[PDB]
RNA sequence: CGUUGGAUUGUUCACCCACUAAUAGGGAACGUGAGCUGGGUUUAGACCGUCGUGAGACAGGUUAGUUUUACCCUACUGAUG
RNA sequence: CUAAUUAGUGACGCGCAUGAAUGGAUUAACGAGAUUCCCACUGUCCCUAUCUACUAUCUAGCGAAACCACAGCCAAGGGAA
RNA sequence: GUUGGACGUGGGUUAGUCGAUCCUAAGAGAUGGGGAAGCUCCGUUUCAAAGGCCUGAUUUUAUGCAGGCCACCAUCGAAAGGGAAUCCGGUUAAGAUUCCGGAACCUGGAUAUGGAUUCUUCACGGUAACGUAACUGAAUGUGGAGACGUCGGCGCGAGCCCUGGGAGGAGUUAUCUUUUCUUCUUAACAGCUUAUCACCCCGGAAUUGGUUUAUCCGGAGAUGGGGUCUUAUGGCUGGAAGAGGCCAGCACCUUUGCUGGCUCCGGUGCGCUUGUGACGGCCCGUGAAAAUCCACAGGAAGGAAUAGUUUUCAUGCCAGGUCGUACUGAUAACCGCAGCAGGUCUCCAAGGUGAACAGCCUCUAGUUGAUAGAAUAAUGUAGAUAAGGGAAGUCGGCAAAAUAGAUCCGUAACUUCGGGAUAAGGAUUGGCUCUAAGGGUCGGGUACGAUCAACUUAGAACUGGUACGGACAAGGGGAAUCUGACUGUCUAAUUAAAACAUAGCAUUGCGAUGGUCAGAAAGUGAUGUUGACGCAAUGUGAUUUCUGCCCAGUGCUCUGAAUGU
């Protein structure tokens, strides 16, 4: 049965701090707290400890990531960026 | 009902301080004092407890035959076997793709 | 009066750095021949996280060309960079995320973290989570470059000078909440001894120019001049401007 | 010979309700703090208004703020001799 | 709201001298914070009474201190009023 | 005061294993140097010609030179961190892991016998995980141990708790109780054996399976069958019954014996404390260092058949210094002028009631210390009760009273949807006697039976001077205004608050030849093991909402001006 409406997982905050940061909070935190899928294995196996270190539960490769996420938007295009640039030094 | 006493001048819960209570002949409870658990040796490739070999404090492992500080094959008492397979197929295959390696661009000096 | 809080901060007492758990300065590795003329190879063996900063650590360790031996180097890891994976370092070196090269040696556009001010200093320049520094342009007569800072600035700088490819790992740190002061009691925890923060005009007088008064305020314009001494320096120094900043930002 | 009971106010004062035969005015170091109480005033904390560049000010508003000793002499109450 | 309210609350506003991070307005939750009323409760009161223990009190032993010009019954008079 | 932590006189503290000692932590601090008139200040690997090991070369001989390394560059700093190795019984007026008795272990130095190994020189076995009584290994290199947060439930061990049978001793016995109390123990160390996890071999999986209390795992090979490993921990045996515990039966001024017997077999668990494992939650917090020990990679070299190699296998020999070791540790051995109702770090922890380390009663152990006697006036201090009224008392309900556990019913405005809420408001609760539901374990050809061990929950009768959370224990509630968002912080000793802080919001400075700050100076220092998602400097003060106009003045600032000072 549903528990909360809106909360989630920010309830633990009861009715502390006011709504806004919970909300943004509870962003993040659901964010962080994923199991993603392994560019390596490709099982989801990896989580997180520590911001910025994603690692695999089997497998064990350890990845850096984003803060509260694997892949963060600006490394995402900076990949692609790179991709290009290099490109244009072989051909 | 019977109480104890440490048997050392530290009155204090450290970990050096660890504390057990046995029955004796007397007939009664005593404290006696218990080292700190030894761990198990890890494999330097990926980090599990590496089997066959016995787990001692590290100045113990002075006091002991080699054949507890060992096993039989090529990196023994050192990397986990399993790693010791990828080493191998790593080491054969990458010196064969060397020859590959070269004979390619052997070719390819002479003809272009 | 006293001799104020921002004064007392220099003489380092319990203001120094909290550094017992640090991994150890980051740094690249020492500019050599290898570097300069070749590429070498490395293997990041780890990445780790370092107490009191932002954006994890990579140990990555390489052979001592001179010696039969192992060196092992501590990176700021860029996002994406992994362990097991080979790193590269040298002035003849792929572009690939991870990878340490000349600026000079990177086409314009390029995102590099981590890099040199003047060529072999370990770098010093966008180490932060999420910094970068973009390469916009060069002069390859007197072989400069110019690049552009985290902060907008734009310096040019030789072209030797060494910069890592990618961004830094960890970023968006700041986009989350600190929600309460004991998040915060804990971040400078492992800093420095810079919290929590009494407002001067919250003291007595003696303990700072904003204090005192039968109600709190500062009682003179609280921008103060470079020229100005130690003990009168609180406030807003050398401010150009004050007031909410309306419009645009991003300088052309 | 008696001259009171209450609502608001720290109040004296003022002002209403109500009873009553009547709800007279005064003194006693503006009786009476080793008799009390401590609400006001009037130290040190603090908010606001006004004034001052400021420290700070206000006979403006507001809140929190340690009430010591008698076994002596006399007086007084009782008590022996 | 009360029998009665210099209290409280809701209104009104040419506001001595409200007012926008000198932050303005709103605000669930929280408070050994200031204030008002209500239910319960009650010796707070009308109006006092009674009980327990330990004191005080009398005895043996033990045994300080403060303070002290000289001292210690009043009315009036004058007199540093 | 015959007593004492007083007075007088003596006695008493035993270590290879317990501490120091060794290591490193924040930190402290010599040295080549650089400052300073100088007492001295700075720096600690820093602009320095910074030192010592392994063996070979000697057969004038004792240690010169021949190699090759290592460039690690003082030292001090933990009686709670790291750390070689000891236990049980007995014993003193007072010492004991220190003495005695027995039984071990470590380190260093010596070493010889046995075993192992070799004519295929430097061991075999197993498909494998890996096995072992052994099974040469210099430089160099590499790995591991030392070595690490916190909370949660779950599994297991130990000690304690509860308890059946029996063998002893004790208590009660008008009456009743096959009863109440008590003894029944097993060290370090050693042998064999014992494990969750992990891993190997066979096998090839949808009809997806396995599986935890907790949803995680499998074609990167699950389920299944068979094996391998760690030895926490437990079991049996050695130690070791000869010790210790409990009894009976004799001896006698003594030192004090002597002789016997018994010391056995079980059960139970959301128990309690503590240890530990496999997991899970948390973080802009991810939770020391060094000494030291071992291993592997490497293969320098040294080595046998007429006899060599081996001291990481067994047994054997010698040695282990210096200092502390008594006692108190607190309502009398410390600090508070003192034998002061104050202060002062910590380990062990029985039974009942009960949610409980609460209160209240008890066992073991320890106390019974604090001037005493006689009375019980006033006034007190501390503890209680009061008819009818019910805040009329007071600045003010100050003080006091009321409430309270648990099960069940029932619960408003408003709200950031999380709360508000134990809202408010109600019923029930003893004793005794029954009923019902809830589990374990074993044999079943390739439906059930049999046995043993647990207080929980609900329902039903009976019963009482209508009592029953019977003591103890245990929230008063409601409607508003002002104010601070909240948790948190301060005026030790008159102010705890609306003050301070906080998250959030905003502004300012700085790209290192730098910002802010320290210093007399410096080859000086903090930020800095740092780099704008950063450091430094101010303001406002959670959320929602909104932040208007004024740059003349005072400040601050400027790719500006120029013929005034
Ligand atoms: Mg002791
Ligand atoms: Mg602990
Ligand atoms: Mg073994
Ligand atoms: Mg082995
Ligand atoms: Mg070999
Ligand atoms: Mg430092
Ligand atoms: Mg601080
Ligand atoms: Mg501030
Ligand atoms: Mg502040
Ligand atoms: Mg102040
Ligand atoms: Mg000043
Ligand atoms: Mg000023
Ligand atoms: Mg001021
Ligand atoms: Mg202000
Ligand atoms: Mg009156
Ligand atoms: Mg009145
Ligand atoms: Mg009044
Ligand atoms: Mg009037
Ligand atoms: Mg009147
Ligand atoms: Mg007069
Ligand atoms: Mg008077
Ligand atoms: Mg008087
Ligand atoms: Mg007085
Ligand atoms: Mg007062
Ligand atoms: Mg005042
Ligand atoms: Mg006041
Ligand atoms: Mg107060
Ligand atoms: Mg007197
Ligand atoms: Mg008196
Ligand atoms: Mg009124
Ligand atoms: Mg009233
Ligand atoms: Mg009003
Ligand atoms: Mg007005
Ligand atoms: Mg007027
Ligand atoms: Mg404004
Ligand atoms: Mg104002
Ligand atoms: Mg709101
Ligand atoms: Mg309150
Ligand atoms: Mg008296
Ligand atoms: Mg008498
Ligand atoms: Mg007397
Ligand atoms: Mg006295
Ligand atoms: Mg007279
Ligand atoms: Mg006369
Ligand atoms: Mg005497
Ligand atoms: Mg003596
Ligand atoms: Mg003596
Ligand atoms: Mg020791
Ligand atoms: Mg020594
Ligand atoms: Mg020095
Ligand atoms: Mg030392
Ligand atoms: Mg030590
Ligand atoms: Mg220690
Ligand atoms: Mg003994
Ligand atoms: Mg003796
Ligand atoms: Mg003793
Ligand atoms: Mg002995
Ligand atoms: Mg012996
Ligand atoms: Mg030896
Ligand atoms: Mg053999
Ligand atoms: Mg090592
Ligand atoms: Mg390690
Ligand atoms: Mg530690
Ligand atoms: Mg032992
Ligand atoms: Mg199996
Ligand atoms: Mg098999
Ligand atoms: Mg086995
Ligand atoms: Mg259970
Ligand atoms: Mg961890
Ligand atoms: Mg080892
Ligand atoms: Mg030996
Ligand atoms: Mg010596
Ligand atoms: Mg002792
Ligand atoms: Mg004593
Ligand atoms: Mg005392
Ligand atoms: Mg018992
Ligand atoms: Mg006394
Ligand atoms: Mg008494
Ligand atoms: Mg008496
Ligand atoms: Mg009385
Ligand atoms: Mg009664
Ligand atoms: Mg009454
Ligand atoms: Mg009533
Ligand atoms: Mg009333
Ligand atoms: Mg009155
Ligand atoms: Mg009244
Ligand atoms: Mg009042
Ligand atoms: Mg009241
Ligand atoms: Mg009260
Ligand atoms: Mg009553
Ligand atoms: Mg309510
Ligand atoms: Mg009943
Ligand atoms: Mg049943
Ligand atoms: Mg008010
Ligand atoms: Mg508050
Ligand atoms: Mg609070
Ligand atoms: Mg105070
Ligand atoms: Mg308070
Ligand atoms: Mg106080
Ligand atoms: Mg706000
Ligand atoms: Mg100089
Ligand atoms: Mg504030
Ligand atoms: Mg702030
Ligand atoms: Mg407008
Ligand atoms: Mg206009
Ligand atoms: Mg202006
Ligand atoms: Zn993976």
């Amino acid at each position: 049965a549903k528990r909360t409406k809106k909360v989630g997982i920010t309830g633990k905050y009861g009715v502390r701090y006011g709504s806004s940061l919970r909300r943004q909070v509870k962003k993040l935190e659901i964010q962080q707290h994923a199991r993603y899928d392994c560019s390596f294995c490709g099982k989801k196996t990896v989580k997180r400890g520590a911001a910025g270190i994603w690692t695999c539960s089997c497998c064990k490769k350890t990845v850096a990531g984003g803060a509260y996420t694997v892949s963060t938007a600006a490394a995402a295009t900076v990949r692609s960026t790179i991709r290009r640039l290099r490109e244009m030094v072989e051909a | 009902a019977q109480r104890v006493t440490f048997r050392r001048r530290n009155p204090y819960n450290t970990r050096s301080n660890k504390i057990k209570v046995v029955k004796t002949p007397g007939g009664i409870l005593r404290a006696q004092h218990v080292k700190k658990l030894a761990t198990r040796p890890k494999c330097g490739d990926c980090g599990s407890a590496l089997q066959g070999i016995s787990t001692l404090r590290p100045r113990q492992y002075a006091t002991v035959s080699k054949t507890h500080k060992t096993v039989s094959r090529a990196y023994g008492g050192s990397r986990c076997a399993n790693c010791v397979k990828e080493r191998i197929i790593r080491a054969f295959l990458i010196e064969e793709q060397k020859i590959v390696k070269k004979v390619v661009k052997e070719q390819t000096e002479a003809a272009k | 009066g006293r001799v104020i809080r921002n004064q007392r901060k220099g003489a380092g007492s319990i203001f120094t750095s909290h550094t017992r758990l640090r991994q150890g300065a980051a740094k690249l590795r020492t500019l050599d021949y290898a570097e300069r003329h070749g590429y070498i190879r490395g293997i990041v063996k780890q990445i780790v996280h370092d107490s009191g900063r932002g954006a994890p650590l990579a140990k990555v360790v390489f052979r001592d060309p001179y010696k039969y031996r192992l060196r092992e180097e501590i990176f700021i890891a860029n996002e994406g960079v992994h362990t097991g994976q080979f790193i590269y370092a040298g002035k003849k070196a792929s572009l690939n995320v991870g990878n340490v090269l000349p600026l000079g040696s990177v086409p314009e556009g390029t995102i590099v973290s981590n890099v040199e001010e003047k060529p072999g200093d370990r770098g010093a320049l966008a180490r932060a989570s999420g910094n970068y520094v973009i390469i916009i342009g060069h002069n390859p007569d007197e072989n400069k470059t110019r690049v552009r800072l985290p902060s907008g600035a734009k310096k040019v700088i030789s072209s030797d000078a060494r910069g890592v490819i990618g961004v830094i790992a960890g970023g968006g740190r700041v986009d989350k909440p600190l929600l309460k002061a004991g998040r915060a009691f804990h971040k400078y925890r492992l800093k420095r001894n810079s919290w929590p923060k009494t407002r001067g005009v919250a003291m007595n007088p003696v303990d700072h120019p904003h204090g005192g008064g039968n109600h709190q305020h500062i009682g003179k314009a609280s921008t103060i001049s470079r020229g100005a001494v130690s003990g009168q320096k609180a406030g807003l120094i050398a401010a150009r401007r004050t007031g909410l900043l309306r419009g645009s930002q991003k300088t052309q």
